[PDB]
């Protein structure tokens, strides 16, 4: 579920853009450093909704930068284990489903697809369908995933998907 | 009790009465041991038979006769 | 003492341990307490053979030790140790040093259970399927190791996996007869 | 440690707001006309481009009247926030389905309610 949150984060300001504008280059410099970032601990920011307050910039000594404590809400998303969530399949291959969660990207092993599939790699398009033809999941479509579990690096989220549980799958 | 073993892993028989058995349209059994060894890997098939199963599709069924659990499985869909 | 306390000691004392060690319990048997000195004449031992193998069953504590001080006919001072065979402890350091392998072996089964798939063959290093994606390099498309820039397999996992478990599997069926001798002691 | 199915989460994420992908498509719109306005500064991140893309084709909600029914409805409901979002999110057709797909669900109202509180909530749902 998409989560809408105060965060804390310290602007080292450089002693340049002290004086006047100062506080709108932080505003400025908070969204260039947070907007386009992601953290374990909060996962991707998809934007700052606003600043709830800039604290007291304490200079920093001997470095001269000044760090400013800011508390600003925004919007991020992290996927938990044991939750279904809708999704997009972004690409197709015989070892698994590549899938997409608005920022985060999700994987389905072959293992965790369900009996009644079976990838047809003579399709133009890379698809898994079933042996009676009933569902077919390809590239670019509806469908719904049980996160099997989460993992972070490099400051990227990519979670496990399943479809073997019942509703899952296209929708 | 009377059940003499699994042919997977027979020593909750003898360790416990408490455990019960877990049933697969494979109609054959399995236990609550094996159940965590086919979570790690190769959860989409029965370890001997091969019959490709999804996931664990385990359920509790104390029955001793695998064909009585499946055809009482069968008896409420049907 | 009954029968069944002397079959269950014999059995699981010829079973996982040396005659010598079945030798001495069978004197501790025949007779309920035989002194250190005595056993060490009978059995012909060395004092540290028999003292090493009176440490074991100490160690297990299926035997039982008193000392005895007196003064001898000639006035010296003497100090017999007189060892017993203590059943409750026996057959109670047995069930737990049975019901501790179900534990050790169903740590076993954990571990065929978390042994790592995946491994580099260059370094020998294993990787967890977690982590494997971790290391996985998109320009390659596969696995591979970051010591080594090398190709990680993930087929030989399955090797260990069996083998192990054919051990554990013929642990149970080969310790029943204990198990019976037990529920046949527990009173 | 945090289990949607058994519903845990940490203490960051009790005090937090669950919101609706019509509702944070309406958020991101607004930082758009925000970055869209005000031109020649910084570009949005594709980011902000692959969560638009995705929470616009998963709004369940058009209409600005449509979501303050439905968060104003669902509030007089003796229901979590967390399960409030589910429901309102992802909208099941049935009230076996709510069950199935959320497990905590079970128990907190009838199935004539659960059902209800579905059918109400897909006659509030704008079809296009
Ligand atoms: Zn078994
Ligand atoms: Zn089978
Ligand atoms: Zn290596």
């Amino acid at each position: 579920m998409f989560y809408h949150i105060s965060l804390e984060h310290e602007i080292l300001l450089h002693p340049r853009y002290f004086g006047p504008n100062l506080l709108n280059t932080v505003k400025q410099k908070l969204f260039t450093e947070v907007e386009g970032t992601c953290t374990g601990k909060y996962g991707f920011v998809i934007a700052v909704t606003t600043i709830d307050n800039i604290g007291a910039g304490v200079i920093q000594p001997g470095r001269g930068f000044v760090l400013y404590p800011v508390k600003y809400k925004a919007i991020v998303f992290r996927p938990f284990k044991g939750e279904v969530v809708d999704a997009v399949v972004t690409q197709v291959n015989k070892v698994g489903l590549f899938t997409e969660i608005g920022p985060m990207s999700c994987f389905i092993s072959r293992h965790s697809i369900p009996s009644e599939m079976e990838f047809d790699p003579n399709s133009n398009p890379p698809c898994y369908k079933t042996m009676d033809e009933d569902i077919v999941i390809q590239q670019d479509d509806e469908i719904r995933l049980k996160i099997v579990g989460t993992r972070v690096d490099k400051n990227d989220i990519f979670a496990i998907g399943s479809l073997m549980d019942d509703y899952l799958g296209l929708v | 009790m009377d059940d003499q073993g699994c042919p997977r892993c027979k020593t909750t028989k003898y360790r416990n009465p408490s455990l019960k058995l877990m049933v697969n349209v494979c109609g054959h059994t399995l236990c609550e041991s094996c159940v965590d060894l086919l979570f790690v890997r190769g959860a989409g098939n029965c370890p001997e038979c091969g019959t490709p199963l999804r996931k664990s599709n385990f359920r509790v069924q104390l029955f001793e006769d695998p064909t009585v659990d499946k055809e009482v499985e069968i008896r409420k869909k049907v | 003492v009954p029968a069944a306390l002397k079959r269950l000691a014999k059995y699981v004392i010829r079973g996982f341990y040396g005659i010598e060690h079945a030798l001495a319990l069978d004197i501790l048997i025949r007779n309920s307490c035989v002194k250190e000195e005595d056993m060490l004449e009978l059995l012909k031992f060395d004092r540290k053979q028999l003292r090493s193998v009176l440490n074991n069953l100490k160690g297990d504590k299926f035997i039982k030790c008193r000392m005895r001080v007196e003064t001898a006919a000639d006035g010296k001072t003497t100090r017999h140790n007189y060892y017993f065979i203590n059943y409750r402890t026996l057959v109670n350091v047995v069930k737990y040093k049975l019901d501790h392998m179900r534990r050790r072996i169903e740590t076993d089964e954990r571990d065929s259970t978390n042994r790592a798939s995946f491994k580099c063959p260059v370094c020998s290093s294993t990787f967890t399927d977690l982590e494997a994606n971790q290391l996985f390099d998109p320009m390659t498309g596969t696995f591979r190791c970051t010591f080594c820039h090398t190709e990680v397999e993930e087929d030989e996992s399955a090797m260990p996996k069996k083998d192990a478990r054919t051990l554990l599997a013929r642990f149970n069926e080969q310790i029943e007869p204990i198990y019976a001798l037990l529920r046949e002691t527990e009173d | 440690e945090e289990d949607a199915s058994q519903l845990i989460f940490p203490k960051e994420f009790e005090t937090a707001e669950t919101l609706l992908n019509s509702e944070v498509h309406m958020l991101l719109e607004h930082r758009k006309q925000q970055n869209e306005s005000a031109e020649d500064e910084q570009e949005l991140s594709e980011v902000f481009m692959k969560t638009l893309n995705y929470t616009a084709r998963f709004s369940r909600f058009k209409n600005r009247e449509t979501i303050a029914s439905v968060r104003s409805l669902l509030l007089q409901k003796k229901l979590h926030k967390f399960e409030l979002a589910c429901l309102a999110n992802l909208c099941p057709e049935t009230a076996e389905e709510s069950k199935a797909l959320i497990p905590s669900l079970e128990g907190r109202f009838e199935d004539e309610e659960l059902q209800q509180i579905l059918d109400d909530i897909q006659t509030k749902r704008s079809f296009q």
